[PDB]
């Protein structure tokens, strides 16, 4: 193939005459060492080539080769629970090949495994008609997922030969009389990261996630298939909410994108995850979960190339029928990086720096994500829910990015500093903070506990409200200035965050809270606060109402994993009943 | 014809040489190596050379083997009377896969310029249904009137109802809705298309969808589109043609997304410049012509920044469109639907729209006594914002139950509430 | 081996050279001029046979027709050996201590490479201090990044100075080190830290760079990445416990805005680059413990926040990159207590991984828990109290106070020279925390 000379060096951009055969975003092997890089824009037979390795040492002269192919990843069996650089190089395969520590320039890696041999039982019987989408067999990569292979796209026809067998990624596996000619398909494609994989049909999200979060799943709840934004400010704890999300979430697949963050938290994620494990299925949450890793230190081209492939994982295990769910950290971290990179190109800026395309790289991002109906014959269903973290300016969050966030999702969880930094460890903000589903997942939350909570969620938020107003009104007077009733709706407020609100200090019982289990809290501080105010009416006097039964604050870590909630939680408002017409 | 000279390509943009008679804002398509087409538009023309903005993009495009046709038209869209009933894309194409439609004709969509004194001035009002629009800024058809709330505020299921309960009394034929829809989710589309389905309006309107995923570009021409076939309907077909376009917020940031995609320098407050112009172009395609009997009214839905430091400012088009209807967040907590905050709303067109005759007149006097009751009731309990320890405490109560009872039943009807313009009139009697 | 001659261009501190071949982007040059002198730069944008480099120390006194300019074939380079130990350097790796050059073992690039996260192993064990608020609240771990915040006042650098002595690793390990890079500091700043080395015999322990306010930017760049390439190098090759201090940063992204500046880039916020985070976070994340491996380098950089403590994009980014911080507020400084630490500010995340029995005593963790709540509760009725009298504080208020008072007059204020065993503060917190009632804690003796 033709050679491309390089002409210039400047920084990340590399500029290689002859080169007329590529196109536009193709990758390329630029260097003598080969550092990947992609091709953006050409200039008659020059191309301006915009690397994902440091080009540092890289001079004139030297060669530079095209593969002729988009940025793509490897989609098949042997993805799941592996971590990848954010071109989808596998690190523990790069550790081992490269015999070094360290993340070196040039390395060629496969990003699946094509060595493994895999058991694979074909589902499709010869002579069916296909299309693409449709599933022909499934290998069980875990215990959990079934990873399903189905026909890509641009393939239809009539199968010839399917036999369950053992084959490794490349030997193939089926054949279909298509239009014109004979495709033989393996269990792996490939796929363009930037162009949304196709669907059928796209769908409403109706169904919440359990987060396990009491706050999230309470107060400003997220369904399968929407999107979510966590702005806050350094310290506070975004990071770790996205850890717990995709810990406990009721979700069959988590695809993790750390785009310019810190490596320990990565390392931290893959030794923890394989320990803990699930009751459910015996197995730990690796065989779920999936990493992208791409440091601070890692180049910044990258940092965008990182939640695009992570997204096109997503959309793979999507179009199988499972719902998964996606979370990137600090995605000002993707925005910084590609506003450097319109400067260096001399873009006509956009807002406080940003290209003008901003808002419509963002939106493209998160409408990607959703419940769908996936392409093929059974028209199976399946879902992506967006989590993105914006850590921006200081705690300012009204700058391009999170605006443009908020301008395209419908979940909004907003961390302030002075909430962290009262130790409110969950330091989600409430009366700012805001989910869109929230009226939704009412009618959901009331048909499938056949109960009335969404009046419950509506009376907790309506007192805390209550609260934020008798702050203002305390200035006078400490204790004797309010009202009796607003004395003792301070106490419930109190209760309510104290209690309900913060979450875990990484303490097992405290970390997961089942749905059931938040029911029961919820009405037993529900039911204190108005059994307390109504009979506090009829001559009970709060200097002594405030009394018994503290412990209910600590009553709510215990009695988790174990279903020993019932018992526990509902003991608690009897007690309180008969103590409140005992005080009298 | 079918021209294979492209010799650059940078960002979106191509250029292409060897290539005559070639006009600005030309519609080309190009042929790449790999068979697909894709359209784009010129941009500027130089004595031989002519560059081009590619839609879709430029990924995958080999300079040395693709082609560029110069199609010879500009932007265009084919009009034809079957539009009813039917759902477009961005460029006003098919997106239902419904009958193919052959054009009674095709339109340039950037339109024409009404001649002033050929313009007819709106005389007759328009019957939302909404008592907190009807009875105080009324619309009056072929006025200009925009609604500017927050996101999350329910100004989209405020323009869902008013798109509902749209009529007129006079009602020989019946109304007609062209809605656009510009650089919004798929959620916030399915709203709109599954209101107008369960409540059949679609056979009765027209619509244009242009989500946030479609490129800038393509929001452009949404609003040009959506204006061209209601104009189209209006004067050649004489329908009466309320146009509803949801969140001109998007289309002024795609223009400052095409302006840096052009090179163009920044106008004021890091906009196009040009924003003034523009979007006077799109507002001021609306009333009736003398001699012509349809006419044109435009309710254009705008998000607004809590803030007046950035977005698509308020007044630079508040004064462009002859009165506003604010929503806000504020409002609507505390179950007021349709939150309108009634303080700072007008319709500069009430006076006249508003007679014997045309409505029934107790409305003008009753509007302004009401008016006054607006004042004064927010005297009353409104302008206390927490304080008022004696004031509106000393038999103004009469007052201190007006203005609130307003507040909570006079803005929130209801948003699946229609009210009769006698009826709104009757609740302010009661309110009185 | 080539000298080149023809110099087309020279435009403030940058230069082209025309007619040259075989160049490398980020190269070094060495520039022969007219009169003899020899000055040191790199290569910044190359294209064809044109290069352009721009010299570190100027481009005043050069004429270009009797100059000219070598390649030296690699870029910027550290040379190492295990002699670093009691030699003192300057930013450029240079000698500052009146003292014999080294046989560099090796030569590294400064920049290094990335630690690959899975060969990356979590921050553990305990570095003891000597600091109670350090030690007890906000406990560091080896390979954390832990930094220092403080009002532009004296603080900061005596605390520096302070870690840079006591800071050891509770004995249990063979050996320990710490490497101190000095940056935008006066020469009597530079003095300050070198004599309280030699003075502590601590400089045998150590190895340590001065910058200065008076060399060129770029070298304030080069300084940090000198330094952590030592590091790095004694940790992952001679498995030694390195912890590596920096000082104000701040004077270090002053020279990047300078640099910048000086080639025209775009600014970002508050006129300081755009690329500020992740160049910051390029030093910041050579910190840590390979898998593998002992030995391990602990970064604690040193900064103040600028002007009025708005955490301005200094601070900010450095808080985003860093694993807590350690602040220091102008309000204690005036009063008596030094180090002045507002301690619900500062935090460490990986405390816990270095606490607990057996690394620490088992009563680590819960002290901690029960001290900060009492601080901000005592403080609470301390502020709370002011303009409304004392009978507010009843007399649950009152002890909560008067806790908060004593807290930091003894707790925190160490004392600048002397130290602190890490059981000597949990027993003092204790004492301290006597005055409670036994009701109030959260858990048993
Ligand atoms: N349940 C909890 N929720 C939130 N934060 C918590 C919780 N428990 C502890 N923390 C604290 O949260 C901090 C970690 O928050 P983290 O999200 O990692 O910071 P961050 O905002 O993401 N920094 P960055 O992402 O780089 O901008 C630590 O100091 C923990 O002590
Ligand atoms: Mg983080």
């Amino acid at each position: 193939m033709q050679i491309g000379k390089i002409i210039k060096v400047s920084g990340p951009l590399v500029m290689a005459e002859n080169m007329s055969e590529a196109s536009i975003q193709d990758m390329c092997l630029v260097g003598d060492l080969g550092v990947i890089g992609e091709i953006i824009e050409m200039r008659q037979d020059v191309a301006s080539i915009q690397v994902y390795e440091e080009t540092s040492g890289i001079g004139p002269g030297e060669p530079v080769r095209s593969t002729g192919e988009a940025l793509s990843v490897e989609l098949g069996p042997g993805i799941i629970s592996q971590m990848f650089d954010g071109i989808q190089r596998p690190l523990d395969t790069f550790m081992e090949v490269t015999q070094s520590n360290f993340l070196g320039r040039g390395v060629q890696l496969p990003a699946l495994d094509h060595e493994k041999q895999w058991w694979f039982e074909a589902t499709i019987e010869e002579g069916t008609e296909v299309s693409a989408g449709d599933i022909i067999g499934y290998v069980d990569e875990t215990k959990i997922i079934q990873h399903k292979i189905m026909v890509p796209n641009g393939i239809k026809g009539t199968v010839q030969k399917i036999e369950s067998g053992s084959f490794t990624i490349d030997d193939p596996i089926c054949v279909i009389e298509t239009e014109q000619g004979l495709k033989e398909l393996t269990m792996m494609q490939k796929w363009p990261v930037r162009r949304g994989r196709p669907i059928k049909q796209k769908l409403n999200p109706d169904v919440p996630m359990i987060t396990g979060q009491r706050v999230i799943d309470t107060f400003f709840p997220v369904t399968k298939g929407g999107a979510a934004a966590v702005p806050g400010p350094f310290g506070a704890g975004k990071t770790v909410v996205q850890h717990q999300i995709a810990k406990w979430s009721d979700v069959d697949l988590v695809v993790y994108v750390g785009c310019g963050e810190r490596g320990n938290e990565m390392t931290d994620v893959v030794n923890e995850f394989p320990e803990l494990i699930d009751p459910n299925t015996g197995e730990s949450l690796m065989e779920r979960t999936v990493l992208i890793a791409n440091t601070s230190n890692m180049p910044v081209a990258a940092r965008e190339a990182s939640i695009y492939t992570g997204i096109t994982i997503a959309e793979y295990f999507r179009d199988m029928g499972y719902d998964v769910a996606i979370m990137a950290d600090s995605t000002s971290r993707w925005a910084e990086a590609l506003r450097e990179m319109s400067g260096r190109l001399e873009e006509m800026p956009g807002d406080e720096g940003y290209p003008a395309y901003l808002g419509s790289r963002l939106a493209e991002y998160y409408e990607r994500s959703g419940r769908v109906i996936a392409l093929g014959s059974d028209q199976r269903e399946g879902s992506i829910t967006a989590i993105s973290a914006v850590s921006p300016s200081g705690g300012d969050i009204s700058e391009p990015v999170t605006q443009n966030t908020l301008r395209v999702v419908k979940v909004f969880w907003g961390l302030d500093s002075s909430l962290a930094q009262k130790r409110h460890f969950p330091s989600i903000n409430w009366i700012q903070s805001y989910s869109l589903y929230s009226t939704e997942v009412g009618r959901y939350m009331d048909q499938i506990l056949q109960q009335d909570w969404s009046d419950m969620v509506t009376e907790g938020m309506r007192i805390l409200q209550e609260e934020e107003q008798l702050n203002e009104i305390v200035r006078l007077v400490g204790i004797d200035s309010l009202s009796d009733n607003d004395r003792l709706t301070l106490e419930v407020a109190k209760s309510i965050r104290e209690d309900y609100l913060q979450q875990n200090a990484f303490d097992d019982v405290d970390t997961f809270t089942s749905r059931e289990k938040q029911f029961n809290m919820l009405k037993v501080i529900l039911t204190f606060g108005k059994e307390a105010r109504k009979a506090l009416s009829l001559g009970a006097y709060f200097n002594e109402i405030m009394e018994g039964t503290v412990a209910v604050r600590e009553r709510i870590s215990r009695s988790k994993y174990i279903p020993e909630e019932e018992l526990a939680k509902i003991s608690s408002i009897n007690e309180e009943i008969k103590e409140t017409i005992q005080l009298i | 014809k079918e021209y294979r000279t492209i010799k650059e390509v940078v960002g979106p943009l191509m250029a292409v040489e060897k290539v005559s008679g070639v006009k600005y804002e030309e519609l080309i398509e190009v042929r790449m190596q790999n068979g697909e087409i894709r359209r784009g538009q010129v941009l500027e023309v130089q004595e031989d050379k002519a560059m081009v903005q590619i839609f879709e993009g430029t990924s995958g495009i080999n300079l040395k083997n693709s082609s560029v046709r110069f199609l010879g038209h500009p932007l265009q869209l084919g009009v034809s009377e079957d539009m009813i009933g039917r759902v477009f894309d961005g460029l006003g194409r098919p997106k239902d896969n419904g009958p193919e439609i052959l054009p009674e004709k095709y339109l340039d969509i950037n339109g024409e310029v009404i001649n002033p004194i050929a313009r007819d001035y709106p005389d007759e009002f328009i019957q939302t249904g909404i008592s907190a629009i009807d009875h105080l800024n009324t619309l009056v058809r072929g006025q200009k009137l925009p609604v500017f709330g927050p996101p999350g505020a329910g100004k989209s299921a405020l323009a869902a109802q008013i798109a509902r309960q749209a009529t007129v009394l006079d009602s020989s034929d019946d109304f007609a809705v062209v809605f656009a829809a510009i650089g919004i989710t798929f959620e916030e589309a399915e709203f709109f298309m599954e209101d107008f389905r369960q409540t059949g309006a679609i056979d009765r309107s027209v619509m244009f969808m242009n989500l946030a995923n479609d490129p800038a570009i393509e929001r452009i021409a949404t609003p040009r589109m959506a204006l061209t076939a209601a104009e189209y309907l209006a004067y050649e077909k004489g329908m009466h043609v309320l146009v509803i376009m949801e969140d001109m917020t998007n289309y002024a940031e795609a223009l400052r997304e095409i302006s840096a995609a052009r090179r163009e320098v920044p106008g004021r407050r890091g906009y196009p410049g040009y924003l003034y112009t523009n979007l006077a172009t799109l507002f001021e395609r609306a009333g009736r012509i003398r001699g012509l009997k349809g006419s044109v009214t435009q309710i254009p839905i705008l998000t607004m920044p809590e803030d007046d430091k950035t977005h698509p400012i308020p007044d630079l088009t508040g004064y462009i469109t002859e009165g506003q209807i604010i929503l806000t967040r504020e409002l609507y907590k505390s179950g007021i639907s349709p939150p309108i905050d009634v303080l700072p709303s007008l319709s500069r067109l009430k006076d006249k729209g508003t007679g014997a005759g045309k409505t029934r007149e107790d409305h003008a006097a009753t509007m302004n006594q009401l008016f006054a009751a607006y004042a004064q009731g927010k005297q009353a309990k409104e302008l206390a914002v927490v304080l008022g320890e004696s004031a509106l405490s000393d038999i103004d109560k009469i007052y201190a139950k007006f203005a609130e009872r307003f507040e909570n039943e006079y803005v929130n009807q209801g948003f699946y509430t229609n009210r009769t313009i006698t009826e709104t009139l009757d609740l302010g009697w009661e309110l009185l």
